[PDB]
């Protein structure tokens, strides 16, 4: 009847410390197809960020890519927030530089 | 080697939101190269790979026009699919299709597909013979008795077998110097102490292309297919994927332990250990 | 290319 996200958030590159980059969130394994999906920036909502057309798997579960630019660094802490209806309240997944 | 074309269909229906929305990607192989979405400022297909650029203004028209027309068939459907599962008017629903042709090395066809969905459970599927049909319920079982009436199999044949076929053949051509190579797995292993005595092996994959690979962890030469975490393979923006495989292992036996890869830009399987 | 007909349920 519905399925519940899978949340992987990830770089397009090795993260390097002040080597610019993207930030990735891969949102997939879900239906119905209604997601929200924010990119944050030390708890605060990245602006612009773009995502990939809507596509779907062999088992009918869709998938999207949510992207932006940027640079890493030691201290700024960066996490995806999605949110479903199979979710009563948004999961927020931190990004881990080594996942 | 092999190839494959698919497009894929999501119909959205969203009572007080407006009519559904319908939108249409196409793939060559893990290769977007068109798309449509019925909310667009102006709908039209829109080409989404280089290599699909230069075919004609026709072609856009034309393209533009199936989908256009789709827009308003599976919308018909949402509708009809109501009646059929004696469903409210309130509720939102999704129909999906998925069809398309995969052909091998000498470029003729492997076998054709043209499947539905409704809600996201199987709806109906055209057979491997492309000549007969099997329906998922007694409402798919209506559908069926309507398309073998109407002849529909024999329709799908006709595409899968010649212009599924044929314009694929014309897309791995134009874009042959993407389409068909095969960028390998650059490769590693890390190593993250968890406490005293376990330590995390993770086997990584990254920047290959197509997405299609095989990862696993052997202790003493014997899979861990149990003990090892495996994520999804992902997208990584720049047309390649990656993917990780991690297994816990005592301290002091790091060395019992080998990831294996599989890729078809490799021309044999890597064998990968913890390198300290 | 795609196919052209699509068949109502």
């Amino acid at each position: 009847i519905q399925r519940t996200p899978k949340i992987q958030v990830y770089s397009r590159h090795p993260a390097e410390n002040g080597k610019s980059n993207f930030l990735n969130c891969y949102v997939s394994g879900f239906h119905p197809s209604d997601i929200e999906v924010d990119l944050l920036k030390n708890g605060e909502r990245i602006e612009k960020v773009e995502h990939s057309d809507l596509s779907f798997s062999k088992d009918w579960s869709f998938y999207l890519l949510y992207y932006t630019e940027f640079t890493p660094t030691e201290k700024d802490e960066y996490a995806c927030r999605v949110n479903h209806v199979t979710l009563s309240q948004p999961k927020i997944v931190k990004w881990d530089r080594d996942m | 080697g092999s190839h494959s074309m698919r497009y894929f269909y999501t119909a959205m229906s969203r009572p007080g939101r407006g009519e559904p929305r319908f939108i249409t990607v196409g793939y060559v192989d893990d290769t977007l190269f068109v798309r449509f979405d019925s909310d667009a400022t102006s709908p039209r297909k829109e080409p989404r790979a280089p290599w699909i650029e230069q075919e004609g203004p026709e072609y856009w028209d034309r393209e533009t026009q199936i989908s256009k027309t789709n827009t308003q068939t599976y919308r018909e459907n949402l509708r009809t699919a109501l009646r059929y599962y004696n469903q409210s008017e309130a509720g939102s629903h999704i129909i999906q299709r998925m069809y398309g042709c995969d052909v091998g090395p000498d470029g003729r066809l492997l076998r054709g597909y043209d499947q539905d969905a409704y809600d996201g459970k199987d709806y109906i599927a055209l057979n491997e013979d492309l000549s007969s049909w099997t329906a998922a319920d007694t409402a798919a079982q209506i559908t069926q008795r309507k398309w073998e009436a109407a002849r529909v199999a024999e329709q799908d044949r006709a595409y899968l077998e010649g212009l599924c076929v044929e314009s694929l053949r014309r897309y791995l051509e134009n874009g042959k110097e993407t389409l068909q190579r095969a960028d390998p797995p650059k490769t590693h292993v890390t190593h993250h102490p968890i406490s005293d005595h376990e330590v995390t092996l993770r086997c990584w994959a990254l920047g290959f292309y197509p997405a299609e690979i095989t990862l696993t962890w052997q202790r003493d030469g014997e899979d861990q297919t149990q003990d090892t975490e495996l994520v999804e393979t992902r997208p990584a923006g720049d047309r390649t994927f990656q993917k990780w495989a991690a297994v816990v292992v005592p301290s002091g036996e790091e060395q019992r332990y080998t990831c294996h890869v599989q890729h078809e830009g490799l021309p044999k399987p890597l064998t990968l250990r913890w390198e300290p | 290319e795609e196919f052209g007909r699509a068949a109502s349920f």
